[PDB]
């Protein structure tokens, strides 16, 4: 019954806040910087994964795409996966996230995707 | 003829004007069920006997097979055709192809919880007068007995007898200090490199370690004494 | 399964049918290209690392023809390696011995694999070339046309590395259009963009092309080490030119150049010629650097396998020896070390920076003009090459080279396993100092001194004829209890009566531990008491390694064969059988469940590729089983020898089982080799492969079987050559009956020594059979002694073999300088302290080495039963004793006089800085 | 017809 | 997906850990109690970022222990059916492709992969090419995929992917 395709999630987990792969890369690198008992192999396999997929690396550049998206009608679930995937076209964003089908028109949605790609190093 | 529609599974209607409507099983019988099916997202009650219903499962939730070659086994379904519902077993990353009518839905683990209480978790045994071991998992024809070498040899249920505990035993460790049974240690070096446990039994060259987070061998592994540190 | 019936029916060797990629016939053009390709890659190309010449049995350019012959026999005529190595050796010697023929056979799989991908990749390049031609015939600055040079690169590919370069290059320029091509041919594009596709969507191609050299021209300047191509110069500064490409994705001239530099940097890194030249250079220049982690500085102690190399600085990969790189990857996988491969020397020097590879190659893209316009373009070219080397090529070349160094180190460990198995299977049957075999008494015991000794008497056929238990034979004649002496005297008389009654030719004692010396000293004395009484001929008393016998005793087979017998008595039977024929015994413990891997071939054998190691070990069985030859009637009469039939050339486990199955169903011996065709319905190619290697004991046959017995069937003459063997025997007697001639020559073999075989080789060559010189010298040698066992004659184990066998140690695991744990057993008069190690060596600490300070009485320092840490100074292999020290100055080794020798490139400066 | 020679010394 | 949540936990502490460094020892004892553990409810918990509060510790009547209800701020990974995520391929087999999302392993059967992908069981890199050698997918390789199902095993989740849906494959 719990399906991310249509946004149905647990009662205690709807109040949770999402994070980007770079955003957790900064938090986990900061915790490794403090601690180096040792870190677990679950911590190690989340560093190397979230490193390979950290698509843009300044934090401050997130807050514009966050503030405009809550000025649109998207959820905080899309706010992080559309910054982890880094999709090209609005037709790809609706194909990856089925919750975007009918939620916006393509040419308005495409403008946000072009705004995200600019931050990449 | 027989029907295997147990409490807590899911069925659809396979032919007729009310086709493809999935509901949970509440009432159980043989042929004449006259079911009241509890659907997802549908408030109304239908009425069906056993011959007009199908054991149906959406991709990616847990299944248990009752009858077949692979009987008594759990996994995840990956493709659902009309009669082949293929799945991954939780024992092995291997194919498993079975009929949907002999299948059932439960999200639980196959634990093997006790009745009566005559043997228990981490209990010492004597397979042969030259070797020692611990009994950790009851399988359908076989047992996971873990010997002192650190290995499972694959034996039937009748191969084993009950050994009395050496409760007053000690050995020597990485600091050349006293390590006993019923004590929490860390096994960083040795065959089982990077493991956490409590010792339950000792021998000539070995210690029988115990945990609940570990899934292999009922949570147990066996290692040398000079590869231990006190935790 | 259905496959097993198809394999039984099909007239091809079973291992040809079980090969991963099916064997297909080859045209002479394919065989000539393959023969040259196998010669370059398998025989001419030296290893990157220092590897011992593992050819335990560079081969010159004449080897190319010998490889062309060998591949013709395998691919077109379907002969396995042993048939070629024993019955076509005139076409493959002197360059190729049986292991080189296996190396050719293994590399033919790699050639076929390469040719298959290179063909399918050509089908992709042809479809892409056609798709571009359609779009062009229906041009924008981003259109690079796939031309005949792009195709000629692919047809010229010589390895899976060069193929991967040509494919990655193709994906960079055309990967974006692949889904469009496939949809036009009649599925949705996998989408992700590395920054290159963003730069192409922004149209930076018009700017990336303006840096001067195209990627290939820079590749040619790299290849040739001078500017073969002069840098084409655009007439504007790059920072002014960048203004034309500013958009929402690249808002500034500085960002447009950062995007275009990336796009050029990736084009340099994915140019096949640049990768080829850099890979070639990286294999020459690569330096390996190693640093220990925070875990590694604590865990890599003096005893750990990673000790000699935990800090390496600037070690050339050309100087890694044998398995060393596998030990490095294991220590890195354990998280103990971090490894770094750089083309540069690492160091803080100004000359150190000037000497870097990047300072050499920047010169191949700079335009040598001092004008500020050119100074700023040379700065952009500098940053494009810096990004191309550091972010793509140095990372990708280090990963490719790491995989090669690791593959060479794993292949050394595999070759070291096979070289050890060869040394076990090559031992001949024991012959007392013969036609009815030897009766052997194998004697086994457990390391626990209260467990009973068991003896098993095996007849020459391999059957257990009688067995004995001796509950007190482990006791010592100098025991403090006289009851122990008395109870052992009854067992000594029991063994003495058993030897007197059963008269075995050799008694084998298990190499379990040092008490095997006590059993051998007693058994040799008991045999000498029979000799002093002159009652019996000399009986051998041999120490036999019990590792194989332990694997037997623990096997499913040893219970299925003898369910009723105790396990120590099952290790007594394998110790009798091993000295009768080591090969037949080693074939018992090597099941379809892959039980073979439980033997200690090499300390790292569990870290090499399992499937490759199993091929490398089963090839040692196939080499020796076909040299020794298999008696099928011994297999039918004695189920013990049935294991060899699967290792006969051509046969394998399915056809081997089927051959015994038909002969069991008919209830007949195999009387003559023709019956493999006429009773067993064996096809001509499988018969060709196995017929020379199957023995038939023609002397064992009689009665109605006398109607058809070819005397050659007991020998290595192949049935295709029986006519020449008969002619050679008839002519050796100058007869004016070929069977009578052959019997007369086999009884009188000295008569053959006058016969000039070379004239007959000329006549067979003239008759169109080709060169037969080596075959005729072999047929003459074969009639001189049919089936002479070519194995090395049995010898008792030497002092080094006995020590390793009884302590379970090697010179690497028990070395001078090692730290050890021991129990004190006593004091010598004080001259020193006696100890016993866990491995059973009796250690001695001379009184002056008990502490740094003068100790007059050892009782002030040690007690009997006390456990003590000590350091080995000297080893006596004959006496099983070692001169130990426990002085604190030696225990911590404050002078570093005992610690294992470190690598030449060990970084003592990092070691001192971390301390 | 052919014969192998015993010509070798 | 990765999340950031305030969880609560209650841990028991023996009096030998009292004195001025008590609340600091509660932080240390929580740092090896709520890292790399898991539930089928909140998901796989990666690490703790900050601690919101330590409550007043209620002394257990009858034994010496005191429990401390702590609220803490941690980053957790929970996959859902219907997410589209990236992964790294760890091993490729004739049964299916086995891959890895952050803390968690996945599997995709050969049935859930597009019909063109045949096996390459023979080569040094095990791959699944197509008949044209076009999209070659091997070990250590950046695959997008869609989770179609979840599983819990003793504080470890183990999802299942699929790869026939659009814009999902090789990087």
């Amino acid at each position: 019954e719990e399906d991310a395709s249509q946004l149905i999630f647990p009662k205690e987990f709807e109040t949770a806040e999402t994070l980007l792969n770079s955003e957790v890369h900064m938090l986990l690198e900061h915790r490794k910087q403090q601690n180096e008992q040792e870190l677990s192999e679950v911590f190690m396999k989340t560093l190397n994964y979230t490193a390979r997929f950290s698509r843009f690396k300044n934090r401050e550049t997130i807050a514009s795409v966050r503030s405009l998206l809550l000025q649109k009608k998207l959820h905080k679930f899309e706010l992080a996966c559309l910054a982890n995937l880094c999709p090209e076209t609005a037709e790809e964003s609706k194909a990856l996230i089925p919750s975007l089908e009918g939620r916006f028109e393509d040419e308005e949605l495409q403008q946000i995707l072009d705004d995200i790609q600019t931050k990449r190093s | 003829r027989e029907h295997n529609f147990q409490p807590g599974d899911n069925v659809e209607v396979c032919e007729g004007e009310l086709i493809n409507l999935q509901g949970k099983i509440l009432s159980v019988d043989g042929n004449k069920i006259t079911i009241m099916p509890k659907h997802e997202d549908l408030k109304d009650m239908l009425e069906f006997p056993a011959q007009e219903l199908r054991k149906y499962f959406k991709m990616g939730d847990h299944v248990k097979v009752i009858a077949g070659r692979f009987e008594g086994d759990t996994g995840l379904i990956v493709r659902v055709e009309e009669n082949f519902v293929i799945l991954f077993s939780d024992l092995t990353m291997h194919e498993l192809k079975v009929l949907p009518r002999d299948l059932q839905l439960c999200s639980e683990t196959a634990s093997g919880v006790d009745v009566g209480g005559q043997h228990e978790w981490g209990e010492l045994v004597q397979l042969d007068p030259q070797t020692v071991g611990v009994i950790v998992r009851l399988e359908r024809e076989t047992f996971q007995v873990l010997n002192m070498y650190g290995k499972v040899v694959t034996v039937r249920h009748q191969a084993v007898t009950r050994k009395k505990d050496n409760r007053f035993a000690v050995a020597l460790d990485s600091e050349q200090n006293n390590i006993h049974v019923k004590d929490i240690v860390k096994v960083i070096d040795g065959p089982h490199s990077g493991r956490e446990g409590e010792i339950r039994h000792l021998f000539r060259s070995f210690a029988f370690l115990h945990c609940k987070k570990l899934v292999e061998n009922g949570g147990m592994f066996v290692c040398k004494t000079r590869h231990l540190v006190l935790a | 399964t259905d496959q097993d019936n198809e394999i039984r029916a099909t007239d091809l060797p079973e291992r040809f049918q079980l090969r991963s990629i099916p064997v297909k016939g080859a045209e002479d053009d394919e065989l000539e290209e393959e023969a040259d390709w196998i010669y370059r890659n398998a025989f001419a190309t030296p290893t990157i690392s220092l590897q011992e010449s593992c050819d335990y049995l560079r081969k010159g350019p004449s080897t190319i023809q010998k490889i062309k012959e060998a591949l013709g026999f395998m691919r077109n005529q379907h002969f396995e390696v042993p048939f070629i190595a024993f019955y076509r050796k005139e076409y493959v010697e002197p360059e190729l011995h049986i292991n080189d023929l296996w190396r050719v056979w293994q590399w033919d799989e790699k050639w076929t694999q390469l040719r298959i991908r290179k063909e399918n990749l050509t089908r992709l390049f042809e479809k892409m070339q056609a798709y571009q031609y359609e779009q062009i015939s229906a041009l924008a600055d981003g259109i690079r046309a796939l031309d005949t040079t792009d195709m000629e690169r692919l047809k010229d590919v010589q390895s899976m590395d060069e193929l991967k370069d040509v494919y990655n290059h193709f994906l960079l320029y055309y990967g974006r259009d692949i889904p469009k091509m496939q949809n036009a041919a009649k599925l949705k594009q996998a989408s992700r963009r590395d920054m290159y596709t963003i730069c192409q969507s922004a149209g930076l191609d018009g700017l990336a092309k303006k840096f001067g050299l195209t990627p290939e021209q820079f590749g040619e300047n790299l290849r040739d080490s001078y500017q073969r191509h002069e840098t084409e110069q655009f007439p504007a500064e790059p920072l002014e030119l960048a203004k034309d490409y500013v958009c929402s994705q690249f808002p500034t001239p500085e960002a447009v150049l950062e995007g275009a530099r990336y796009m050029v940097a990736l084009q340099i890194a994915r140019e096949p010629l640049v990768r080829q030249v850099l890979r070639q250079t990286f294999q020459e220049r690569a330096k390996l650097n190693i640093t220990p982690t925070k875990k590694g500085r604590k865990d890599v102690d003096e005893a750990h396998y990673a000790y000699s190399f935990k800090y390496l600085k600037n070690k050339p990969v050309k100087e890694l020896r044998d398995d060393q790189f596998l030990k490095i990857c294991l220590a890195e996988d354990e998280g103990l070390l971090t490894t770094d491969i750089s083309i540069d020397l690492k160091g803080v020097e100004g000359y150190g920076n000037d000497q870097t590879y990047f300072e050499e190659i920047k010169q191949f893209y700079y335009r040598d003009e001092f004008s500020h316009q050119v100074q700023e373009w040379n700065r952009q070219r500098t940053m494009a090459i810096e990004r191309a080397l550091q972010q793509f090529l140095y990372v990708q070349m280090a990963k490719e080279l790491k995989n090669k160094l690791l593959a060479e180190a794993k292949e050394y460990v595999i070759k070291a396993c096979s070289r050890k198995l060869y040394n076990w299977l090559r031992v001949a049957p024991y012959r007392p100092d013969q036609g009815k075999g030897i009766r052997v008494l194998g004697i086994a015991f457990s390391s626990a001194r209260d467990h009973p000794v068991f003896c098993a008497l095996v007849n020459g056929e391999g059957e257990v004829t009688d067995f004995l238990r001796l509950p007190h034979f482990t006791k010592r004649r100098t025991a403090w209890r006289e009851e122990e002496r008395e109870k052992k005297a009854q067992d000594i008389e029991t063994l003495k009566k058993f030897l007197l009654n059963k008269k075995p030719h050799v008694v084998t004692v298990a190499g379990e531990n040092r008490d095997a010396q006590m059993l051998i000293e007693d058994v040799k004395r008991i045999v000498h008491e029979l000799d002093q009484g002159q009652q019996l001929s000399s009986i051998g008393v041999e120490l036999v390694d019990n590792e194989l016998a332990i694997l037997y005793m623990n096997s499913k087979k040893s219970e299925a064969e003898f369910r009723d017998y105790p396990p120590v008595l099952r290790q007594a039977v394998s110790l009798a059988r091993r000295i009768q024929d080591p090969l037949i015994e080693f074939a018992q413990v090597c099941s379809s469940d892959e039980d073979i891997l439980c033997l200690k071939f090499h300390p790292l054998q569990e870290h090499v590729v399992k499937e490759e190691l199993l091929n490398a070990l089963y090839c040692e069985f196939i080499n020796r089983v076909n040299e020794v030859g298999v008696d099928v009637n011994r297999a039918i009469a004695h189920p013990y020898s049935q294991a060899l039939i699967q290792y006969v050339c051509g046969l394998g486990p399915r056809k081997g089982t089927h051959l015994l199955k038909i002969l069991k169903q008919n209830n007949t011996r195999l009387e003559s080799r023709t019956q493999l065709v006429t009773m067993c319905h064996m096809g001509p190619k499988v018969f060709m492969n196995c017929a020379g290697f199957l023995k038939i004991d023609t002397a064992s046959l009689g009665d109605s079987t006398d109607s058809y017995i070819e005397v050659l069937d007991g020998s290595r003459v192949h049935p295709e050559t029986y006519e020449w063997a008969r002619k050679m025997a008839v002519d050796a007697l100058e007869y004016d009956n070929p069977a009578g001639a052959l019997e007369e020559i086999l009884e009188n073999p000295e008569r053959l020594k006058d016969l000039d075989l070379d004239a007959f080789a000329e006549e067979l060559e003239r008759q169109g059979y080709g060169d037969k010189h080596i075959t005729l010298y072999d047929i003459r040698a074969e009639l001189s002694c049919r089936y002479k066992d070519l194995r090395t004659a049995y010898r008792s184990p030497n002092t080094e073999e006995i020590f390793n066998m009884l302590t379970k140690e090697t010179p690497e695991t028990f070395y001078i300088g090692k730290l050890i744990i021991c129990n004190v057993t006593g004091i010598a008069h004080a001259i020193g302290v006696k100890t016993r190690l866990d491995n059973g060596v009796t250690g001695f600490i001379p009184t002056k080495f008990l502490s740094d300070k003068v100790v007059k009485r050892p009782e002030e320092r040690v007690k009997v039963g006390m456990t003590v840490h000590c350091r080995i100074m000297k080893i006596d292999i004959e006496k099983f004793s070692a001169d130990l020290t426990c002085r604190t100055s030696d225990l911590m080794d404050r002078n570093n006089e005992w610690k294992l020798p470190k690598d030449t490139y060990y970084d003592f400066d990092a070691e001192a800085a971390d301390h | 017809v052919y014969r192998i020679p015993k010509k070798s010394q | 997906m990765f999340y950031h949540i305030s969880l609560e936990h209650e841990i028991l502490l023996h009096p030998r850990y009292f004195g001025p460094n008590l609340l600091n020892t509660v932080k240390q004892k929580l740092f090896t109690e709520v890292e790399g553990t898991c539930t089928g409810k909140y998901g796989f918990v990666i690490a703790v970022t900050t601690i919101d509060n330590i409550g007043a510790g209620v002394i257990q009547p009858g034994r010496g222990f005191v429990l401390y209800p702590v609220k803490y701020k941690a980053i957790v990974f929970r996959p859902f059916k219907g997410e589209v995520v990236d992964a790294v391929v760890t091993q490729v087999n004739k049964v299916g492709l086995f891959t890895e999302i952050g803390p968690m392993s996945c599997f995709i059967s050969r049935h859930s992969i597009p019909s063109e992908m045949e096996f390459d069981p023979n080569s040094n890199p095990p791959c699944y090419k197509t008949m044209d050698e076009d999209i070659v997918i091997q070990q250590d390789d950046e695959i997008r995929l869609k989770i179609v199902g979840t599983r819990v095993d003793k504080n470890d989740i183990f999802a299942i992917g699929s790869l026939m849906d659009d814009y999902l494959g090789l990087v």
